[PDB]
């Protein structure tokens, strides 16, 4: 239903039953009851609905935005170019918010999945989360409620000047 | 309305408003120059019309 590369999960390892008791397992009989009384009627309703769905197959599409010149290429006060660049920057900003949300979802799923071993086994997710948050912070943090591609550029150039100075003093 | 129509309608709005904004700034500068120098159609205050002068020979010569 979804891309396994975007939202990965490791292969699942379930141990086999290994009873060391002669008493019956109540969960095993409740499981069989659940299958007969809940799952099968639920599955029958769903298969009828999907049969109706197959008679009327129609599609929707993911919208594709051509790339347009950035705010760096816009002449000062040229609103026609600034407008398209500003709109593009706003779309990218929303996309980067959802990229962070994907990485946070990976991290939280790993924490629950790994149980009492999360601190060691979720290191790779923790590292990826650390990096994307740092990149996201560099791009967009401290812009304010009236953010813009102009203010975003002003921040990058301030960061670039601080990095150029530090490299020079070395 | 679809996103394209709103988007390109916005650009049409921005073009009109940017052209008006530039003209408003140019009028202020033209008015400043015309008022200071007097070489334009605005702030042209009247002077006496030279067609009211009589150029006929007069009763006495020196004039």
């Amino acid at each position: 239903s979804w891309d396994k590369d975007v939202y990965p999960e490791p292969p699942r390892r379930t141990p086999a039953p290994s009873p060391q008791t002669s008493l019956p397992n109540p969960i095993t009989y409740l499981t069989k009851a659940f299958d007969l009384l809940v799952d099968r009627p639920v599955t029958l309703v769903r298969e009828f609905i999907e049969r109706q769905h197959a008679k009327n197959k129609y599609y929707y599409y993911h919208r594709e935005f051509r790339r347009v010149p950035d705010i760096t290429e816009c002449q000062e006060k040229d609103v026609l170019c600034m407008f398209e660049a500003e709109m593009q920057w706003r779309r990218d900003y929303k996309v980067d918010q959802e990229i962070v949300n994907i990485i946070q979802e990976r991290l939280k799923a790993c924490q629950q999945r790994e149980g009492e071993s999360h601190r060691q086994n979720c290191a790779k997710e923790l590292e990826q989360f650390t990096q994307v948050v740092k990149a996201y912070q560099d791009r967009y943090h401290d812009l304010g409620a009236h953010y813009s591609a102009r203010k975003c550029l002003a921040k990058q150039k301030q960061r670039m000047l601080a990095e150029r100075k530090a490299a020079k003093e070395a | 309305d679809g996103p394209e129509k709103n988007y390109e309608r916005t650009m049409a709005i921005l073009q009109i408003e940017a052209e008006k904004a530039e003209l408003r700034l140019k009028e202020l500068e033209v008015r400043r120059l015309m008022r200071a120098r007097g070489d334009g159609p605005w702030f042209h205050y009247p002077t006496i019309d030279k067609e009211l002068i009589d150029h006929s020979p007069k009763a006495t010569p020196d004039n």
